[PDB]
């Protein structure tokens, strides 16, 4: 099986330089050039460069020059890139044929802040408010989950460098925040 | 550096209707085309190789061909699952290059957003701050207009609607747009 | 190199001992204890800073300078004001002879020949070269005229001892230690001489490391680098030339070529045995 | 068993076989161990009026020419039981029908690595290997053993059989194509598949040095650098860059008292050697001066 | 090595293909010299369906050393 596991997500600080891993497994890495591409969110894919683990030799795509560097340790079968903006995922690929997961590098100076979250009411739509929370994900449901039907969840969109996320439903909101170890519930 | 030109930016079409990406080069490919797939998780899967090579278990249905400098990816006969992103990628030549992108959408009967308006609530308020929240939810084709910060849902996987949040309704289906205040 | 006083050429760089080329900055040689160059010649061009060099009498250094290539130095093209420390050298036109600025070429009295002498003048000993700390000792000597064993400068390595590198004696253990850390070149010992291999007619006796002749053709096993060797040319054939035995195995992928048959035979024709495998593809 | 063609004969249209070789033959073919080709039959017409073809030991020959020929020259139903050979022609040649085509390209200076689809004839067993085949090309006017992949399983394994080229000049053009080596098995032959022969330019890199420089002034103020170019350019040369320096005087001359009577101030085996210079050519792989990027010119 | 080939080890249609594996012996039945001249004859070769002899081939050289 040809498989290339990646890393992160990569939480790094702004000017901060981050490396992040794809590491090979079902093949002899040496032999086979490693593809990298970087995409925006919502945007298309761009080549970064390639390396050929056997021999370290590498290649960039010029608008990449200085912003990435790749570099294989043979002795791990992982190929590894270092970074120097806002998020951006990473993609590794075996001569384009077998893709890694993706690593998602977000850029941001922002502390943990658990969210304040909001009912809101005046068929019948009824809607929750989650507000400037940090940083993502946060897990919400409605009854416990047991109400699924009609209900529509919103992205979160980074807001002042805090996050904001709403829900609706159509006929209790349970709030659960990872980061800050919040989990509220508004009737 | 060769230019991949692809199109159409987005393509709506409905189950079992067979479909065509183009991707038009710069320079001369000489059949350097792959064709990538990429899912709603994220994940990259190549399709096709060679210009019409089709890469193992990848779906008969899927194929390539090229007349000029025009390269197609054309689907037979659409399956709810390949309703995602698809991009081609050069391999004629030195800094590999992409094509924009093509995203599947399904088309459906159109259909009016169910508008609702919700004032600040109690709590928000004691703390200082107010933001009131207008949701969109239901309607189909995606492109709408509200009159701050927006949130589009992507494709409703049952009913193939879309929906939208502003913080702080003009759509095809109004001769004059929905109004909602408090 | 401050003290650099022989240089011996028992192997040249094309018939050269010395060669100073393309050292752009190089404005001066100043190897002052250079005494001797004991076999090949000079060769020193395109150093489009470097001077003093006409103030160097090489005939002090080699017997024959006619061999000697120094062209192409900001010296031909006369911008160099090579001026020596006696704006005090020895003059050899007759002229002053200096390395540097602050420098000068030693010159001794005809009858120390080769020997070198002190400051004073006086003779170093007849086995020394170039140099010496005290006169007429052997054991004081900078170098060897000929060779070195134990602190001093003999005429030859006497028995028990073998000539080694052209320029020391050495003991059979030392040979023997040289044969066994390849167990590359396995040492042997012939005409009194500790050396690489066994010369042309002969085979190495394994016990005492003695070069014995053959009777008939020399027995030689040829171990192929990555166990493989591919014979695509005349050329490559000849590599193989006098091989008895192959450990590997050989390709041969020969498209043509002048002479061959004969050639080939000639030197693939005593291989007696291949302990791999032989391919032949697409010849 | 010098002809690997018979296209030489350019203008040849018609033979009218008023005369024929004994069993009334008008084109016999007879033990050519190399020849691959009669004429290119996709642009080459021959029309043969009477008599027959004969056709036995031309071993490079494949059946589908000889029967191509009959086609061409209206002499399809004229051949009688062994007058062409069904064992002795194109018995030892590559007559492969099939289609290869290159999964993957890379260049590098030096390099060019290559994929290619896995071909894998009925009885795998039959397939000796892939060969790959690469020539520097200049104009698109136109040897490796590759062992076969790892069979058994077909899932999700990029079995696809490639190779490192690694000798390569810099910024070259190389014709470069694949072929299946395959076993003439008891049965209807398998003649397998070769790709197409496709182009590939490796990278430049960094020039020669310029060759042969001299410095010379015609005038108190002009000086001519004239220069060859370098021997290997390993791309297409853009510019030159020249850079000059003037050289303060020897800072001595300012202290030397020239009245002291030592007032001589300055008037300001040859394949052993062709080796030597070639030796050292095989060796060799802020602030600001006044300069200038010299463009299409060997002189300034 | 005689026992150790399996199936299609050695190629029963890609060895000797294109040979002379003369087996039988066609002997010489007159020589004749001239000083520029040599007239021979020798057996008639007739294979069994005869159609199938395209006919024969005559091999000279200029040879000091009966070590040819
Ligand atoms: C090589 O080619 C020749 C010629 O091929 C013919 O012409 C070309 C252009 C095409 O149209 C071909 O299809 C065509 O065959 C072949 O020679 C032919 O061979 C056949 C078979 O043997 C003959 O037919 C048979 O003829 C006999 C009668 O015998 C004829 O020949 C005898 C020779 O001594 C005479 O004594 C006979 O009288 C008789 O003579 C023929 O008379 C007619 C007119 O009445 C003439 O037109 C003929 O030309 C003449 N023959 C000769 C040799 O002059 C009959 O019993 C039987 O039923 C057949 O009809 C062809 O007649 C003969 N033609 C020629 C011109 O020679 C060779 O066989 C080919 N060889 C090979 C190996 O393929
Ligand atoms: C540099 O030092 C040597 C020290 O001996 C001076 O002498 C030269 O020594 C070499 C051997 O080291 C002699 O060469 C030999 O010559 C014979 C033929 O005569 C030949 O058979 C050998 O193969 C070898 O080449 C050389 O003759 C001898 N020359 C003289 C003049 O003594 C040498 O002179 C020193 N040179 C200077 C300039 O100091
Ligand atoms: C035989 O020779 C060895 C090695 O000799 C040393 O290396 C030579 C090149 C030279 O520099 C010699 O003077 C050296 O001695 C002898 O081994 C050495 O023995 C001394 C004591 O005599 C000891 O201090 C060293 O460490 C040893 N060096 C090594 C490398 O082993 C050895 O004793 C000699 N044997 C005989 C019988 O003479
Ligand atoms: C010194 O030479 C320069 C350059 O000469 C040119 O190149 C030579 C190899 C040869 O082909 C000459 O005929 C060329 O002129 C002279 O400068 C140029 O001279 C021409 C007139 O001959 C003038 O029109 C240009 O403008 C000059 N270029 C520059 C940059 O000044 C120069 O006159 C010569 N001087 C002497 C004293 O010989
Ligand atoms: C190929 O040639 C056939 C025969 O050519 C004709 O006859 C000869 C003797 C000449 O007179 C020649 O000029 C004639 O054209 C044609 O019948 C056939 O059509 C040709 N085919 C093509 C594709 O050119
Ligand atoms: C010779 O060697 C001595 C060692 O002390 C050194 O001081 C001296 O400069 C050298 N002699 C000559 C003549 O160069
Ligand atoms: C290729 O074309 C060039 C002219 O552009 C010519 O000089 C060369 O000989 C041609 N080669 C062949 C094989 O046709
Ligand atoms: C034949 O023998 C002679 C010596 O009598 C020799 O010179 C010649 O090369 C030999 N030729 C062959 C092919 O053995």
């Amino acid at each position: 099986q040809v498989q290339l596991q990646q890393s992160g997500p990569e939480l790094v600080k702004p000017g901060a330089l981050v490396k992040i891993s794809c590491k090979a497994s079902g093949y002899t890495f040496t032999n086979y050039d490693i593809h990298w591409v970087k995409q925006r969110p919502g945007q298309g894919l761009e080549w970064i460069g390639w390396i050929y683990p056997g021999d370290g030799s590498t290649k960039y795509n010029e608008k990449f020059k200085g912003k990435a560097t790749l570099t294989a340790d043979k002795s791990s079968s992982t190929a590894y890139m270092h970074l120097s903006e806002k998020s951006a995922v990473y993609f590794c690929a075996r001569e384009w044929a077998y893709w890694g997961q993706g690593t998602l590098v977000t850029v941001s100076a922002a502390k943990t802040t658990a969210p304040s979250v909001y009912p809101l009411a005046p068929s019948v739509t009824l809607g929750c408010l989650v507000k400037g929370y940090f940083p993502e994900p946060v897990t919400l449901t409605w009854n416990s989950g047991s109400l699924s039907s009609g209900v529509h969840t919103f992205p979160a969109v980074l807001q002042s460098d805090l996050y904001t996320l709403s829900s609706s439903v159509t006929v209790t909101c349970n709030v659960a925040h990872p980061a800050s170890s919040t989990k509220v519930d508004k009737k | 550096d060769i230019q991949m030109t692809q199109s159409p930016s987005s393509l709506s079409a409905s189950l079992g209707e067979r479909v065509s990406l183009t991707c038009r080069a710069s320079q001369d490919i000489g059949g350097n085309l792959y064709w990538l797939q990429q899912g709603p998780d994220g994940t990259i899967k190549r399709l096709i190789y060679a210009t019409s090579s089709l890469d193992s278990g990848v779906p008969k249905r899927f194929s390539g061909s090229r007349s000029g400098s025009d390269y197609s990816l054309t689907i037979s006969s659409l399956e709810s699952e390949d309703f995602v992103d698809y991009y081609c990628l050069q391999y004629s030549s030195s800094p590999w290059t992409f094509g924009g992108g093509t995203k599947l959408e399904i088309k459906r009967a159109d259909a009016a957003p169910t508008v609702s308006i919700f004032p600040p609530s109690s709590e928000q308020l004691t703390s200082g701050g107010a933001s009131v929240v207008c949701f969109l939810n239901n309607f189909y084709p995606k492109d709408i207009n509200v009159k701050v910060l927006n949130s589009w849902t992507d494709q409703d996987s049952k009913d193939s609607t879309y929906s939208m949040s502003s913080t702080l309704a003009t759509h095809k289906t109004s001769t004059s747009p929905i109004v909602k205040s408090f | 190199f401050p003290n650099l006083t022989v240089i011996r050429g028992s192997r040249l760089f094309f018939n050269y001992a010395l060669v100073i080329f393309e050292m752009v900055h190089l404005k001066e040689l100043g190897l002052y204890n250079l005494m001797n160059i004991t076999r090949g010649s000079v060769r020193i061009e395109k150093n489009n800073e470097l001077c003093y060099l006409a103030t160097i009498d090489w005939s002090r250094i080699l017997d024959s300078v006619e061999d000697n290539h120094i062209v192409l130095n900001k010296d031909d093209n006369e911008e160099c004001g090579d001026i020596c420390p006696g704006t005090n050298c020895p003059a050899t036109q007759f002229v002053e002879r200096c390395w540097t600025h602050s420098h000068c070429q030693k010159v001794c009295p005809t009858i120390c020949k080769s020997h070198g002498c002190t400051a004073e003048g006086l003779c170093c000993h007849s086995e020394c070269l170039g140099n010496c700390s005290q006169p007429d000792d052997p054991t004081k000597c900078v170098a060897c005229r000929n060779f070195y064993l134990d602190g001093r400068c003999v005429e030859t390595c006497p028995p028990p001892y073998y000539h080694f590198q052209d320029w020391r004696c050495v003991n059979f253990s030392f040979c023997q230690d040289l044969h066994h850390k390849c167990k590359c070149h396995q040492y042997v010992i012939h005409n009194n001489k500790c050396i690489p291999e066994c010369p042309s007619g002969y085979t190495m006796n394994s016990s005492n490391l003695l070069c014995t002749p053959c009777l008939g053709p020399c027995p030689k096993v040829c171990h192929l680098l990555e166990g493989e060797k591919t014979i695509d040319s005349v050329t490559s054939a000849q590599e193989l030339r006098g091989c008895t035995v192959i450990n590997g195995s050989l390709i041969i992928n020969i498209r043509g070529g002048n002479n061959l048959a004969a050639e080939l035979e000639a030197n693939l024709g005593l291989i007696e045995e291949i302990s791999g495998y032989l391919k032949i593809r697409r010849s | 068993y010098a002809l690997v063609s018979l296209s030489f004969f350019r203008k040849l249209r018609l033979i009218r076989g008023e005369t024929l070789e004994i069993g009334n033959y008008s084109f016999y073919a007879l033990d050519n161990q190399n020849l691959r080709q009669l004429w290119d039959w996709s642009k080459h017409n021959l029309t043969i009026t009477q008599g027959k073809l004969f056709f036995h030991y031309n071993p490079k020959l494949c059946l589908s020419e000889i029967h191509k020929m009959e086609e061409v020259s209206g002499t399809k139903g004229r051949q009688e039981r062994n007058d062409i050979a069904l064992k002795t022609n194109g018995d030892q040649a590559s007559c492969e029908n099939e289609l290869l085509k290159f999964s993957y390209i890379r260049t590098s200076f030096d390099k060019i690595l290559l994929r290619w689809e896995p071909y894998w004839p009925p009885d795998f067993r039959d397939l000796l290997g892939f060969m790959l085949f690469y020539k520097e090309a200049p104009y698109q006017n136109v040897v490796v053993d590759i062992d076969p992949p790892l069979r058994s399983n077909d899932p999700k394994s990029q079995n696809h059989p490639g190779w490192l080229m690694r000798g390569l000049k810099p910024w070259t053009q190389y014709a470069i194509f694949v072929k299946t080596l395959v076993t003439f098995s008891d049965e209807r032959r398998t003649y397998g598949a070769k790709s197409d022969i496709i182009y590939v330019q490796t990278d430049a890199t960094n020039p020669s040095v310029p060759l042969d420089p001299i410095s010379v002034s015609n005038s108190s103020s002009q000086i001519i650098l004239k220069w060859k170019p370098p021997s290997d350019p390993n791309g297409n040369i853009t510019h030159y860059l020249v850079f000059w320096e003037r050289q303060a005087e020897d800072s001595e001359l300012f202290e030397l008292d020239y009245c002291l009577k030592g007032l001589k101030l300055p008037s300001r085996k040859e394949l052993e050697e062709s080796s030597f210079r070639k030796t050292f050519e095989d060796y060799l792989h802020e602030e600001h001066r006044p300069f200038e990027k010299v463009v299409n010119k060997e002189s300034l």
